[PDB]
C-alpha cells in the first residue's frame, strides 16, 4: 500500500497548498497576459504565470546560479512536500529514499539564453552550469543532492501524461523496496522560444479574455491555455509510515496504468479507455466504486471529444462526476498530473469536488456530468485521474481516500 | 518473471549494425576523428565520433525526413533492425501488449540548434521571430516524440516512454522495460536508447567544465578511459535498441535468447551534479544490488563492461566501486570501455554497452579498451588494453554513471548459463 504522505505545489494561482486549494474552490484562476516578454507579437498571449514567487527567498543562493526557473520551483515544490509530511531526509536511510520526477520542456529558459551567448559571443561565453541545468533529468538530481536520497531515482519525459507516469513509476519503486520516493513534476517554458515552441503544438489558445480562454469540454473549446508549475508529493510504504510515526496521509495511490495510441492514420481507437480500465484493475476497483473523475482536459475539441466518449465508455454517459480544476492554472505538463492528484487528494480529504472554472456550455454529445462553479459536496471516496501526452500517452490513476 | 533479449540493433560509430559494431570492437580500431558535422575550431574539444548514417538508405520518406530530429532516425532504424532480427512474428502480436523504453540525454539538441538559428536570426534577437516557427518545433522543445516514433514503427500500444537520466540512460531505459515486463504491463518491449549530440551548444557546454578531451592533434587516440594521460572524454553519437520478452514465451515460440537480463538496479550521489567522489560508495551497492537480483556471485562476473568515459574523476571513481563490491574478484575480472573506441554518446551508450556485452557473451571475445598505454596508480585494475582477449563468459556486468549523481548496473547472462539458474 503506497501513500501520499506529503503535497508540495507551486500553481499559477497559489505558491502552496493552502492557497492553490483555497483559489481552487473559488474559481480563482491564475491566467493572464504574458509579461515574460512582449507576447504582443506573437498569436498566442495568455499563459499561466506563477508571479508571488521569488527565487532568492526561497533557494540557497548557491543554486540561483545553477537553476532554471522549473527547477527552483521543483526544489521548493519538494521542501514543502518532505516537511508537509513531516520527513527528515538526514533521519532516514539514505539509500532508502529515491526520487521519480517527469519533466517535458527541462531547463528551456535556461538553455535559450545559453543558447544566444554561443552565437552571439562565442562557445567561451557559454555557462559551466549548461551541461546540466537543462537536461531532462535535472529537477530529479538537484532533488536528490539538496536531501542526501540515495535510493533508486529516475526522470521520464512523456509530455503532460510524463506526471502521472512519474507518480506511477514511483509505486513501482516503493513496492520493490524503497520505503519513500519523492515524486511530482514541474515545467516552466514561458521564453520567447518557449513559448514559440509551445504555439507550434497548434493547440494554443490565441484568446485575450483570461476568463475564456482554456474552456475543457465547453462549445467554445479554442486550444489549451500553458502554465508553469506543478506539484512534488511524498509517497511512501504504509508499513513504513506509521512505523516513521507518520499516521496521518492524504490518500493511497490505488492503481496506476500508460497505454499509447495506434499510429496516426490507423483509425484504431485511442488507448484512454484502456489505460483507465487497466489503472481500476490494479486498485481491484470497479467503474461503480468511481465517485469522481479528473478528466485530463485537452481544451481542444475533438480531444475533448475522444475524452468524454472514453469516459462515457467506462462509466456511462452522464455515469459519474467529471471535472478540470486545471482551468484554473492551464496545462502545466510535466506538473499538470501530479498536480490533478493533489486536487483530487484533497476534495478526497476535504468530502468535496473541486469545481470547474469557466465552462458554461457542454454540447451534449460529451454527455458528461460536469462540475461547474460551485464544488460539489459528495463526500467522495475514490477519484479516477487521467492525463493525456501529445503523440498519444495515455496515463490514468486511481486513488483512494485515507 | 524473466526477461530475456530476442533482437538487437545497433546504431554507433563506425559500426553500421552488430556484424560491423562488433568487427570494430575486436578490432580494437576507433572510430573517433576530427568533428565534420560543423568547424570545431572554435571550440575546445575538435574530435568526435561520428556514425556514418543515410536516412534515406536507412528508407525515410521525405516527410520523416523533415520531421524527426537525428536522434528518432537512428532510433526508430535500430528498432527496425531489431524487430527484424528477433522473428517476432508482427500479426501474432497484440500491440496492447507491446511496450517502448527510449533513454536519451540530450534528445533533439541537433534539431534544436538548427531551429534556433532560424527563429533569433542567429542569436540576434531573444524575442525570436514566429515567421520562422518550425511546424515541428514543438517536438524538439518536447522530445517525446521519439518514443512515439519507435512505437509508431513497431506498432506499440503499450506502455511507452522516455527515460532520460543523463549519461545513464542507455541502462535505464532497459532497466525500466525489464521492469515493465517482470511486473506484468506488458509481454514485448522494444528498449534502447539514442543521442545525436555533436552539436555547437552541446561541445560548448561540454567544454565550458572541460570534461572533453583537448587532444585536437590525434583524434584516434583521444579517447584514453584509464590512460594516465587522459584528460576528458571525446563526444559521441549513436543508438542501439533491444526485443525484449518473457523468457517462457521466447522459449515457447523457439526464439534466439541473445542474453537474459537477471539483474538491474540504479542509485544515486547525492553528493554532485557532475563531480564524483573517489571512494564510489554509491555504485559499489549498485553492483551489489544489481547481482543480488541476480542471484549471481561476484566471482561468476566474467567480464565487467565499464563506463569508463576517460575522465580524471570517473575513471578512478568507478575502479574503487568494483574492488569495493567485487572485492578481490575484482582483480580477476577483465574490464574494459568501449568509449575509447566509440567515444561517449551520452544517454546512448548505455545501450550500446549492452549490446556489445550480449555480441561478446556469444562470440567470446573481451573488446579491448584502446589507447591504454600509461598505467594510472588509481586505476589498477586489469583493462584488456589495446588488444582483444579470448576468453568464454556466461555472466557479464556492466555499469555507468551519469550527471545528476545516478549509478546504474545491470548483469547479463547467456541462455546456457540461464536455463541453468
Ligand atoms: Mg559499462
Ligand atoms: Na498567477
Amino acid at each position: 500500500s503506497v501513500l501520499i504522505t506529503g503535497v508540495g505545489v507551486v500553481a499559477p494561482n497559489g505558491l502552496g497548498l493552502a492557497p492553490y486549494w483555497s483559489a481552487v474552490l473559488d474559481g480563482r484562476h491564475g491566467l493572464g497576459p504574458v509579461t515574460r516578454f512582449d507576447v504582443s507579437r506573437y498569436p498566442a498571449t495568455l499563459a499561466g504565470q506563477i508571479d508571488d514567487f521569488h527565487a532568492p527567498d526561497h533557494i540557497p543562493g548557491r543554486l540561483l546560479p545553477q537553476t532554471d526557473p522549473s527547477t527552483r520551483l521543483a526544489l521548493t515544490a519538494a521542501d514543502w512536500a518532505l516537511q508537509d509530511a513531516k520527513a527528515d531526509p538526514e533521519s532516514l536511510t539514505d539509500y532508502d529514499m529515491g526520487v521519480v520526477t517527469a519533466n517535458a520542456c527541462g531547463g528551456f529558459d535556461f538553455t535559450h539564453r545559453e543558447f544566444r551567448k554561443l552565437w552571439s559571443e562565442g562557445p567561451k561565453s557559454v555557462s559551466v552550469y549548461e551541461s546540466f541545468a537543462w537536461f531532462y533529468a535535472v529537477n530529479t538530481g538537484q532533488i536528490s543532492i539538496r536531501h542526501g536520497m540515495r535510493g533508486p531515482s529516475s526522470a521520464l519525459v512523456a509530455e503532460q501524461a510524463g506526471g502521472l507516469d512519474a507518480l506511477g513509476h514511483a509505486r513501482r519503486t516503493i513496492r520493490r523496496g524503497t520505503p519513500l520516493v519523492v515524486s511530482g513534476g514541474v515545467d516552466s517554458a514561458l521564453d520567447p522560444w518557449g513559448w514559440v515552441s509551445q504555439i507550434a503544438s497548434g493547440r494554443i489558445s490565441t484568446a485575450t479574455d483570461p476568463d475564456r480562454a482554456y474552456l475543457p469540454f465547453d462549445e467554445r473549446a479554442a486550444g489549451y491555455v500553458p502554465g508553469e508549475g506543478g506539484a512534488i508529493l511524498v509517497l511512501e510504504d504504509s508499513a513504513a509510515a506509521e512505523a516513521r510515526g507518520r499516521h496521518d496521509a492524504y490518500g493511497e495511490l490505488a492503481g496506476c496504468a500508460s497505454t499509447f495510441d495506434p499510429a496516426p492514420g490507423s483509425g484504431r481507437p485511442a488507448g484512454l479507455e484502456r489505460a483507465i480500465r487497466l489503472a481500476l484493475n490494479d486498485a481491484g476497483t470497479g467503474p461503480e466504486d468511481v465517485d469522481v473523475v479528473f478528466a485530463d482536459g485537452a481544451g481542444v475539441p475533438e480531444l475533448d471529444a475522444a475524452e468524454a466518449r472514453a469516459i462515457g465508455r467506462v462509466f456511462g454517459r452522464e455515469g459519474v462526476p467529471v471535472t478540470v480544476p486545471k482551468t484554473t492554472t492551464g496545462r502545466l505538463y510535466s506538473g499538470g498530473g501530479p498536480l490533478d492528484v493533489v486536487t483530487a487528494l484533497m476534495s478526497l480529504r476535504e468530502g468535496v469536488i473541486a469545481p470547474t472554472a469557466g465552462v458554461t456550455s457542454v454540447p451534449r454529445e460529451y454527455g458528461i456530468d460536469l462540475v461547474l462553479g460551485e464544488p460539489r459536496s459528495t463526500a467522495p471516496r475514490t477519484a479516477l485521474v487521467l492525463a493525456r501526452g501529445r503523440w498519444g500517452f495515455n496515463s490514468a490513476a486511481v486513488l483512494r481516500r485515507f | 518473471r524473466r526477461v530475456v533479449i530476442t533482437g538487437v540493433g545497433v546504431r554507433a560509430p563506425g559500426g553500421n549494425g552488430t556484424r560491423q559494431f562488433w568487427e570494430l570492437l575486436t578490432s580494437g580500431r576507433t572510430a573517433t576523428r576530427r568533428i565534420s558535422f560543423f568547424d570545431p575550431s572554435p571550440y575546445r574539444s575538435q574530435v568526435a565520433a561520428e556514425a556514418d548514417f543515410d536516412p534515406v538508405a536507412e528508407g525515410f520518406g521525405p516527410r520523416e525526413l523533415d520531421r524527426m530530429d537525428r536522434a528518432s532516425q537512428f532510433a526508430v532504424a535500430c528498432a527496425r533492425e531489431a524487430f527484424a532480427a528477433s522473428g517476432l512474428d508482427p500479426d501474432t502480436l497484440d500491440p496492447a501488449r507491446v511496450g517502448v523504453s527510449l533513454g536519451s540525454a540530450v534528445a533533439a539538441a541537433t534539431s534544436l540548434e538548427r531551429e534556433y538559428l532560424l527563429l533569433s536570426d542567429s542569436g540576434r534577437d531573444w524575442e525570436v521571430d514566429a515567421a520562422w516557427l518550425s511546424r515541428h518545433m514543438f517536438d524538439y522543445l518536447v522530445p517525446s516524440v521519439m518514443p512515439a516514433e519507435v512505437a509508431w514503427a513497431v506498432g506499440a500500444e503499450g506502455p511507452v516512454t522516455m527515460v532520460s537520466t543523463g549519461c545513464t540512460s542507455g541502462l535505464d531505459s532497459v532497466g525500466n522495460a525489464v521492469r515493465a515486463i517482470e511486473e506484468g504491463s506488458a509481454d514485448v518491449m522494444f528498449a534502447g536508447a539514442a543521442d545525436t549530440p555533436i552539436t555547437p551548444i552541446v561541445v560548448a557546454c561540454f567544454d565550458a567544465i572541460r570534461a572533453t578531451t583537448a587532444r585536437n592533434d590525434d583524434p584516434e587516440h583521444a579517447s584514453r578511459p584509464f590512460d594516465g594521460t587522459r584528460d576528458g572524454f571525446v563526444l559521441a553519437e549513436g543508438a542501439a535498441m533491444f526485443v525484449l520478452e518473457d523468457y517462457d514465451s521466447a522459449l515457447a515460440r523457439g526464439a534466439r535468447i541473445h542474453a537474459e537480463i537477471s539483474g538491474y538496479a540504479t542509485r544515486c550521489n547525492a553528493y554532485h551534479m557532475t563531480g564524483l567522489k573517489a571512494d564510489g560508495r554509491e555504485m559499489a551497492e549498485t553492483i551489489r544490488v544489481a547481482l543480488d537480483e541476480s542471484r549471481t556471485d561476484a566471482t561468476d562476473i566474467d567480464y565487467i563492461n565499464a563506463h569508463g568515459s576517460g575522465t580524471r574523476q570517473n575513471d578512478r571513481h568507478e575502479t574503487a566501486a568494483y574492488k569495493r563490491a567485487l572485492g578481490e574478484h575484482a582483480r580477476r575480472t577483465p574490464v574494459s570501455s568501449i568509449k575509447s573506441m566509440v567515444g561517449h554518446s551520452l544517454g546512448a551508450i548505455g545501450s550500446l554497452e549492452i549490446a556489445a556485452c550480449v555480441l561478446a557473451l556469444e562470440h567470446g571475445v573481451v573488446p579491448p579498451t584502446a589507447n591504454l598505454r600509461t598505467s594510472d596508480p588509481e586505476c589498477d585494475l586489469d583493462y584488456v588494453p589495446l588488444e582483444a582477449r579470448e576468453r568464454k563468459l556466461r555472466s557479464v556486468l556492466t555499469v555507468g554513471s551519469g550527471f545528476g549523481g545516478f549509478q546504474s548496473a545491470m548483469v547479463l547472462r547467456d541462455a546456457e548459463t540461464a536455463g541453468a539458474a
